[PDB]
């Protein structure tokens, strides 16, 4: 076994993802009410963002101990996170086509490596204000912080390593390995920033900004049918073996 | 390794005054909504200590270093956004856990099955999962009066002088980061403290869109919430 540690983290992101099962967590249900000629698109999106989630449940299972947790637990843990996680990626991705009576709102989203989703597009699905949160709240706010790749895995782990997650058959197992990473990070400031009066709290002030944005963003996909809800355990559960 | 200034002990110390000075509200308030010697009745009691609660919210808010330099936009922005969520901390203080229950500030114990009666039974298995999670957490009233006064300059989308209030925030913020790092040796958990409480303010995110889902889930069952609430929830 390794040590939970910025460094291991860093070592994983990287790390490819196994296309190799199909998991929809994301669809156009037979119940949606999603225009017809916007099904082929909203379809071919819900299948991104699918490939990701698969890519984090298999990120967040190589994690130095997260393995080691009840399964049960594990489950909950990453079904909790997803979306978090899911969106903050999206920031941190949007954050190289930021265009930062001078400026304007931001009107490009990477959605993934070359893809991107317009501006005027999330207007024309009503959900302009949520992703205008999601470029400004986090994206920007986060080039501004200058925040790095280490900083970056760092509150990842963090957000998924969620003790107050309801259900967790062991709270402080999962309280143990968040506490590792609350002072890996707290050095690294030290340690690679040490000029920064209170960096420490402005990185762990992301972490509400970007609950209230993923909690929007659920309200969305459910008026749309767009979440395979009940069947996600499941595939959460099917894919950690 | 350091101590604090004045100001910072002069508003912790002020901080914990109005803390105590606003925990509950007055003895003829609180005497007249509970005047009485059928699911409208906790309904009408909880919904009714709730204005009183917002309102001791709204006035400690004001009663805050830096609140009064807010455009008035601003303030109803930032007051409006916090209402729902600092009255998440105050419940958290007010939970026994023998019981697994809320006390009120007429001293009753509202169980789990008293919010099923008035309606209220969505919001409350997680409210009190969150009381358990407050509670190990074992926090000091300087901790919990700082904690408030961070939330309520929390950045807030609608903001004039976003920039300001980040300030007005990093402040308190820091206050925080020096009375723990007092408390306790300087040591390496003294960061793992500082990050579980900054951690209350994303729980904190999730229990305020339930408030309104809940108010929502009320005005649709039609059942008047009161217009203060309505108005101060942006409760469409
Ligand atoms: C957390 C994210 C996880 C995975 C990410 C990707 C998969 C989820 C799908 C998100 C779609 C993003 C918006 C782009 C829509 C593109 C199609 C378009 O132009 O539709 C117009 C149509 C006009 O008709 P309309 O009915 O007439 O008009 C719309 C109502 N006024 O609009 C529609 O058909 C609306 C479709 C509903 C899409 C789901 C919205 C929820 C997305 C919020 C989540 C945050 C990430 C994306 C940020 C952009
Ligand atoms: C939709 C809205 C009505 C729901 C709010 C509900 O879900 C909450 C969060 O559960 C509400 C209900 C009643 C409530 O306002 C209170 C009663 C008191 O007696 C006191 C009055 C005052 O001393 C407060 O500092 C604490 C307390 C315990 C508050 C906390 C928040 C409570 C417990």
């Amino acid at each position: 076994v390794q040590e939970l540690s910025i460094e291991r983290l860093l070592e994983m992101e990287s790390l490819v993802a196994d296309p190799s099962e199909e998991f929809q967590f994301l669809r156009v249900g037979p119940d949606s009410n999603v225009p017809p000629k916007f099904r082929a698109p909203v379809s071919s999106l819900c299948q991104i963002g699918n490939k990701q989630i698969a890519a984090l449940v298999v990120w967040a299972r190589d994690i130095p101990h997260f393995s080691q947790l009840e399964m049960e637990d594990q489950i909950l843990l990453i079904k909790g996170s997803w979306n978090e996680l899911l969106l903050f990626a999206i920031a941190w991705r949007s954050m190289e086509f930021l265009t930062e009576r001078t400026t304007s709102p931001p009107q490009l989203m990477c959605l993934m490596p070359g893809m991107t989703l317009h501006r005027n597009s999330a207007l024309q699905a009503g959900v302009g204000q949520i992703f205008d949160r999601v470029l400004s709240e986090l994206s920007l706010k986060m080039r501004t912080l200058r925040v790095d790749q280490a900083e970056y895995v760092a509150l990842k782990a963090i957000i998924l390593l969620n003790p107050d997650v309801k259900g967790l058959k062991n709270r402080q197992e999962v309280e143990v390995l968040r506490e590792k990473m609350f002072l890996c990070l707290d050095e690294y400031c030290r340690r690679s920033r040490s000029s920064e009066e209170g960096r420490f709290a402005a990185l762990l002030l992301r972490l509400p900004a970007l609950r209230s944005i993923s909690l929007k963003s659920f309200e969305h996909l459910f008026f749309f049918h767009l979440v395979a809800d009940t069947s996600i355990a499941g595939y959460i559960r099917d894919a950690l073996r | 390794v350091p101590p604090l200034t004045a100001n910072q002990k002069s508003l912790i110390a002020r901080l914990v005054w109005y803390q105590e000075g606003y925990e509950q509200p007055s003895e003829e308030d609180l005497k007249r909504v509970t005047q009485t010697w059928d699911s409208d009745m906790p309904f009408r009691q909880i919904t009714e200590m709730t204005i009183l609660t917002v309102q001791l919210i709204v006035e400690f808010a004001k009663g805050l270093p830096g609140f009064a330099k807010i455009s008035q936009s601003d303030q109803i922005t930032l007051l409006k956004a916090c209402s729902s969520e600092v009255m998440m901390l105050r419940v958290a203080r007010r939970y026994d856990a023998a019981t697994d229950s809320v006390l009120f500030a007429n001293n009753q114990a509202y169980t789990r099955d008293n919010y099923r009666k008035a309606g209220m039974a969505y919001v409350i298995e997680d409210l009190l999962h969150f009381c358990r999670c407050m509670y190990s957490m074992m926090m000091d009233n300087v901790h919990y009066a700082l904690l408030t006064a961070i939330v309520i300059f929390s950045d807030r989308p609608g903001l004039e002088q976003p920039l300001l209030v980040e300030e007005i925030q990093r402040y308190y913020l820091n206050t925080l980061r020096v009375y723990i790092l007092n408390q306790n040796s300087a040591s390496p958990r003294c960061a793992v403290i500082f990050g579980k409480i900054l951690g209350i303010l994303t729980e904190i995110r999730t229990l305020g869109m339930q408030n309104s889902n809940m108010c929502i889930s009320l005005k649709l069952k039609n059942r008047k919430l009161p217009p203060f609430l309505e108005e101060i929830w942006d409760v469409a």
